């Protein structure tokens, strides 16, 4: 099931790291999460909405922000209709949409936004190849 | 529904 996907291979530990991502998910491209970490955050229906129309309408929250449980991510630099990716002071969060899934990546210091990058990318882009 | 997921990666 899609909980075996987040527990083994998102909140999995992080090469040559001892750190994981805070909390991590897998949602439905309909906005219907699939799987979520014990801590993933109480996110809201309209936050969900507003990351499903950035995939759709890439840089629509770069001046207002990305909101997930209320918290506001500074939007930084990311592929259009393919990755997200948001500052939050010294967490972040890396959002990668596949065929048919977007999977969530949270982050805190010391994790780089390159390695949570790394893994929600490298599922993202397994799920591609299996055909999603 | 979910559709279910691909075999585990190795």
């Amino acid at each position: 099931s899609w909980q075996t996907y987040v527990d083994e291979h998102l909140m999995c530990d992080i090469e040559g790291t001892g750190q994981h991502l805070a909390s991590a998910a897998i949602f439905g491209t309909d906005g219907n999460v699939w799987a979520k970490s014990s801590s993933f955050p109480e996110f809201k229906p309209d936050e969900i909405n507003a990351i499903i129309k950035e995939f759709s309408e890439p840089g629509a929250l770069a001046p207002t922000g990305l909101f997930l449980a209320g918290a506001k991510y500074m939007v930084i630099q990311g592929e259009p209709g393919a990755v997200i990716r948001g500052k939050k002071g010294a967490g972040g969060i890396c959002i990668k949409k596949t065929g048919q899934a977007m999977v969530f990546g949270i982050y805190e210091e010391p994790v780089n936004p390159g390695q949570c990058n790394m893994v929600v990318e490298r599922l993202g882009d397994y799920l591609v190849d299996q055909g999603m | 529904p979910p559709p279910p997921p691909p075999p585990p990666p190795p």
